[PDB]
């Protein structure tokens, strides 16, 4: 998702009172109402109770080398919350796909959608689940009658662009003092003119 | 800045509604969308969170003192009270106010720390007797003088040396059971030897539960 | 159910390098943020570090956090140890709308030991006497370590009761300040010739001796 | 102040291999001997390991425990899970004269039979009439899912006041049961023509009837 | 081999004495050198450890309870026993007597686990009525009928029919709070309508709690 030509507010999206975690690194939490940027990036994945952790900036593993990469120059900020109520149900549904195997490492903010068999030894398989070929998509294990380590969460990431471009998307002050008949300097949205 | 000064009454009595108003001087409660926190600590262990509040109708409260913390916000006086039900006599901490902005975050801003215990009932008269000192009394260049604090019942009694002008050398001990119920203890003042005869030394010991002050000279000893 | 492990006492000689740690039980300590406090005793708490990586304005920068989240311990890296260093320190999460604080970490203190006994006796006041009470008073005061010894003495046998000293207690000056009384009557008073309170500090006796005069 | 660390919720699909965790908060996992016991739901605990590496006579080979003290957690390895195995899990301690056990791990399994319920009514006894009492009892039995609503009438008129239901539970063909009881006088028992129950499951509702004769 | 049974009643009021009594067959008290430890269970949660003794009067207990806690052995009558002072609502838990094989190892044979109720009442009698089958009760070739267990305090009441000879399609619901303090709850059986006319239903309802063993007989519905 991307976020353009709107004003957003962050106040109300930490006063649910309602998420189990946050982390949010780059940017102070408390100072990022003010400060703006171009572009705001939504992504959003669901995932399970023990892995919330693997997502952080210079972490090894199997979901987050593999599906969404973390570079050391990450200023996104993530939240999730606890939604077993809703995306999960009774009869062993799971309803969501995640990738396992994989020839090499991907670029971050890359996204990988190949269901091409991943091969293991030197022989072929023509595109069979043959010996040493083994499908890369795996089932989740999600149900509502778990505890606490293995529940849905939904991971939204909120990540930030810096870039040569005006601030679209930021969170100023709504409306300033007016004032008249004396040489100040304003920006209308188009312009840094003084004058009264 | 910003300060956080707590009022209420000190002493909480046992099964009954405690009263702690934490009141907000050089700022708004409404304003910048702030979050108001009660912390208590007991002595000689770890901080404990009692609840949090904001300047609307949410809060929440610690599963462990839930159903027992009511905290109410007043927009016109400017500051968030709290009351506490069924007190006992584990709750002795020391209560803070605490100022937070963020909810996952930090404590930017501690108020000073109310000392509330369980009160007393029992009470009785004390006694001072003055501490003479003399030639053997002192070591070197000074001497000590001072009066002794004995026979009273109960904590906590103040003692002032010339109504708060002496403060440098003044020791306050803190005091110890007798053996039958008592209390004891004593204050002293460290003084050169030059001006025994020629300064007066008086302490007050004041006893507010028992509503008894006492002035007693302090001179050196006359050998009869 | 979530609470956060934090170890009780930790002392190492200034100059070095200690680790805290912060340990979660249920919940990872990736999940939420972890707040440090460092308090004096008697004071309301300061906070030493938060947002897990970067220090407030005023602090120096010998504070460094640490979070691996594999093992689920929040640690408080402190290097350069202080005088004004000796403080409780605590580790605060949030877990799901509840806020959980750490057990506390005593920092303790830290060099030659300030041993000055200021042993001073009172012989007990005529206005005392008129009460039919009597009370010999032993002061100790800039003192340290605060471990002293008392016991009243006397030509033939002082009383073994009213014997009452006080623990040391932490003066303005960093020493340490105690006392020691003695109930009496005032018969006993010129029983004895004289009497004596001696106090054993590190080895060494300071002794006065007092007189009805 | 020495307790065991213990996951509260473990499960695992059948032939695999999973690890229990049991971590001790102030004394190392290997000061002390530690002990898992096997308990089924309503029946006395049975030990399953003893000396951290030794299976008792009894027991199969896959109950196999490692100790980790470098982190101080005590390990339990379960190879080959099966249908029996599904029972709560607690490891002890002995700490110094005051043995100290774990919080509990339960073995969670990894076809359901769904069908319509069963619905039964009862009316008041002459036995309960003659005690001034009367009772309207509301059976719901052999049903899937166990999410079920009660909702009694009076002729027409539904009612509320002293209606009493009872939450699913488990029968032994995998189904489900339930009750619903309305307290009632034996004045307005006989003020109605006649009162049903109507048990609304999986949106079919069943219903039954019942009249004073 | 050797086998620990308990004994004593299943109840004890609030602020009173409780004394559970663990009888040994088998095996000597004396003999063998071993331990004799009490521990409780409550429903849903963890083990938890009260005490453990010696033959002789070596005893130790648990700190979160101690002095509360009183056991004392009899080697005449080949048992030990537990005594219990001021019990309260969170007292209710599962008690097993087991033979501490090694102080700091396990218990190799556990007793089975009687259940103790705890509530601030006074204990009231079950009331026993018939439930009658008739047309209404059928549906198909199979009917139903029970028996209903209304007002009774405490928890729990087993009901068996025909002294224990009819367990198939018997299903026993869990206790529900009523209004008013009490509880109430039945215990049904499916039988085909066949046999309603030709062999007699009774249901024996046990509420050791408040004891009162009550026989009700179920027979059809006579219209009157």
């Amino acid at each position: 998702k991307r976020i353009s030509n709107c004003v957003a507010d962050y106040s109300v999206l930490y006063n649910s009172a309602s998420f189990s975690t946050f982390k949010c690194y780059g940017v102070s939490p408390t100072k990022l109402n003010d400060l703006c940027f171009t572009n705001v990036y939504a992504d959003s994945f669901v995932i399970r109770g023990d892995e919330v952790r693997q997502i952080a900036p210079g972490q090894t593993g199997k979901i987050a080398d593999y599906n969404y990469k973390l570079p050391d120059d990450f200023t996104g900020c993530v939240i999730a919350w606890n939604s077993n109520n809703l995306d999960s149900k009774v009869g062993g549904n799971y309803n969501y796909l995640y990738r396992l195997f994989r020839k090499s490492n991907l670029k971050p903010f890359e996204r990988d959608i190949s269901t091409e068999i991943y091969q293991a030894g030197s022989t072929p398989c023509n595109g069979v689940e043959g010996f040493n070929c083994y499908f890369p998509l795996q089932s989740y294990g999600f149900q509502p009658t778990n505890g606490v380590g293995y529940q849905p969460y939904r991971v939204v990431v909120l990540s930030f662009e810096l870039l040569h471009a005006p601030a679209t998307v930021c969170g100023p002050k709504k409306s300033t003092n007016l004032v008249k008949n004396k040489c100040v300097n304003f920006n209308f949205n188009g312009l840094t003119g003084t004058g009264v | 800045q910003v300060q956080l000064q707590e009022s209420g009454p000190g002493l909480v009595k046992p099964s009954e509604t405690l009263s702690l108003t934490c009141t907000v001087s050089g700022g708004s409660v409404s304003s910048g969308g702030y979050f108001w926190s009660w912390i208590r600590q007991p002595p000689g262990k770890g901080l404990e969170w009692i609840g949090c509040i904001y300047y609307s109708g949410s809060t929440n409260y610690n599963p462990s003192l839930k159903s027992r913390v009511t905290i109410s916000v007043d927009t016109s006086k400017d500051q968030f009270s709290l009351k506490l039900s069924s007190v006992t006599a584990a709750d002795t901490a020391v209560y803070y106010c605490a100022r937070q902005l963020w909810l996952r975050g930090r404590f930017d801003y501690w108020g000073q720390g109310t000392l509330v215990t369980v009160s007393s009932a029992s009470t009785k008269g004390p006694s001072v007797f003055p501490l003479a000192p003399s030639s053997k009394s002192t070591s070197g260049g000074t001497a000590a003088l001072g009066c002794l604090v004995k026979d009273y019942f109960p904590e906590p009694v103040t003692v002032s040396w010339n109504s708060g002008a002496l403060t440098s050398g003044v020791h306050t001990f803190p005091a110890v059971l007798q053996s039958s119920g008592l209390y004891s203890l004593s204050s002293v003042v460290t003084v050169p030897s030059s001006s025994l005869g020629t300064q007066t030394y008086i302490c007050n010991v004041n006893h507010k539960p028992s509503n008894t002050k006492v002035d007693k000279k302090v001179e050196p000893k006359s050998c009869d | 159910n979530f609470m956060l492990t934090q170890p009780h006492s930790v002392s190492e000689s200034p100059g070095k390098t200690v680790t805290i740690s912060c340990t979660g039980s249920s919940g990872s300590i990736a999940s939420n943020y972890v707040q440090w406090y460092q308090q004096r005793p008697g004071s309301a708490p300061t906070t030493v570090i938060y947002e897990d990586n970067q220090r407030p304005s005023g602090v120096p920068d010998r504070f460094s956090g640490s979070i691996d989240s594999s093992s689920n311990s929040a640690s408080l890296t402190i290097s350069g140890l202080k005088t004004e260093d000796e403080a409780d320190y605590y580790c605060q999460s949030y877990d799901s709308s509840n806020v959980v604080f750490g057990g506390g970490t005593k920092l303790t203190v830290l060099g030659q030991p300030k041993a000055a006994p200021s042993v001073t006796l009172f012989p007990p006041s005529s206005e005392e006497l008129q009460a039919n009470k009597a009370t010999l008073v032993c002061l100790i005061s800039d003192f340290y370590p605060g471990a002293v010894t008392v016991a009243w003495k006397a030509d033939s046998s002082p009383v073994k009761a009213g014997v009452e000293t006080t623990t040391p207690s932490k003066q303005s000056n960093n020493k340490y300040a105690a006392s020691s009384y003695l109930s009496l009557t005032p018969e006993q008073w010129k029983s004895h010739r004289s009497y004596s309170c001696q106090v054993t500090h590190e080895g060494s006796t300071v002794e006065k001796t007092v007189a009805p005069t």
